[PDB]
């Protein structure tokens, strides 16, 4: 239910990466903005070439996400559980949270039913394994920085709308 | 000089027949994988199957895309070998040999193994008439527009004798 880095066929990091200060109280949901996925090699796909996006265009250490949700329901790790990500461009908010990042565009296409269960599952793992604050705060990162039009994903953010840790 | 042949690294066979090249071959074309390196057989074949698993599945090829790679344990492992055209090198895969070595070479160099391994390979492929006498070797870079080989691989192969800019 994890893939991981070596079997999406990660670049290792640039640079060392700084260590998040755990638990976070933060999670903070985001798109790829990049097309969908339905299987593990599809996704591996998706994962491996927005890892060079980020490092070759946005001039990023490493995928910009601390864990990736795919289609197929799988959840792809990025920088992991205890290195700082570098979703929001913003080191206040990039050093208090952990970010995951939904494969594809959703505007107005909805998330599978997969991704939402296995969300549930990746933040209680968080919890159990003192990464999350069992009060944690879970948000759009549309709603953090309204005007960043690349966060925007109505259909995806909808989709949490009523879960109790949702802000 | 060791060549791990697919079946001795755990690979699959091809999809179906591949195309064979016009031997002698008068181009060489060297990459990286741009994923993690490997120092032991047992590591470097765990990578190489993702690499396989990557071009047949993800991108939907018919074998994994090199004609060789080359680990950071000094082995060799066959791709699709001497004698087929590979799916490496976009516009330039028929005539060419594609050598990828195992790794991510944008600030760090290959070791040294695996630059003795590759340059053997390279006089292997001479010495049985799969390459030509006189061949031009070529960074991925140079006919793609990509990374690879990583600029540390490049800067090195830019001094080797078969190197052309043409
Ligand atoms: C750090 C780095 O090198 N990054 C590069 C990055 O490198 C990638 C990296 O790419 C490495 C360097 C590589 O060696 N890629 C080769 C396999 C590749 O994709 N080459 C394509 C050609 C592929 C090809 O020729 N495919 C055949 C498929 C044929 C299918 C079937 N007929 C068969 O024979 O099986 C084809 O289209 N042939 C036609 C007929 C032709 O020759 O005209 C190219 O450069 O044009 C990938 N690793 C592997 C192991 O695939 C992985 O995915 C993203 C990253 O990590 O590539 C992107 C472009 O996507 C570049 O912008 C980046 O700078
Ligand atoms: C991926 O996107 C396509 C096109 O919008 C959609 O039809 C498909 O159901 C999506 N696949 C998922 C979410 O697994
Ligand atoms: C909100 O989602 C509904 C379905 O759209 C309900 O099924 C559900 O009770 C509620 N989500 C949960 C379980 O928190």
């Amino acid at each position: 239910d994890f893939v991981e880095r070596q079997q999406w066929l990660a670049q290792p990091p640039q640079k060392e990466i700084p260590d998040l200060e755990l638990p976070v109280g933060l999670v903070i949901a985001l798109p790829t903005n990049s097309e969908n996925c339905s299987t593990q090699a599809i996704c591996v796909l998706r994962v491996r070439l927005l890892q060079t996006y980020d490092i070759e265009s946005s001039q990023k250490c490493d995928i910009a996400y601390n864990f990736l949700i795919g289609g197929d329901g799988n959840v792809y790790v990025g920088r992991g559980w205890n290195k700082m990500g570098a979703h929001m461009n913003n080191i206040n908010y990039d050093s208090q949270s952990l970010s995951f990042a939904y494969i594809g565009s959703f505007k107005t296409i909805q998330p599978s039913a997969k991704q939402l269960s296995v969300t549930r599952l990746l933040l209680e793992r968080g919890v159990k394994l003192g990464k999350i604050a069992p009060s944690y705060r879970f948000t759009a990162s549309s709603k953090l920085m309204p005007s960043v039009t690349d966060f925007k994903a109505d259909a995806l953010y909808a989709s949490f709308a009523n879960w109790t840790h949702w802000s | 000089m060791v060549i791990l042949k697919v079946a001795e690294w755990g690979g699959r066979p091809a999809k179906r027949m591949l195309d064979a090249q016009q031997l002698p071959i008068n181009r060489v074309v060297i990459s990286h994988t741009a994923a993690e390196g490997c120092e032991s057989r047992e590591v470097c074949s765990a990578r190489v199957n993702v690499v396989q698993s990557f071009h047949m599945d993800s991108w939907g090829w018919d074998h994994i895309g090199y004609n060789f790679l080359v680990g950071g344990d000094g082995r060799v492992y066959e791709g699709r070998g001497w004698d087929y055209v590979g799916a490496h090198t976009k516009g330039y895969n028929r005539g060419s040999i594609g050598i990828s070595f195992i790794g991510t070479f944008t600030t760090r160099k290959p070791n040294e193994r695996q630059l003795e391994a590759c340059q053997l390979l390279l006089q292997e492929g001479v010495r049985l008439k799969k390459l030509t006498t006189n061949y031009r070797l070529y960074g991925h870079r140079q006919l793609s527009a990509t990374e690879s080989p990583g600029e540390e691989l490049y800067k090195i192969i830019k001094k080797w004798p078969h190197w052309s800019h043409e």
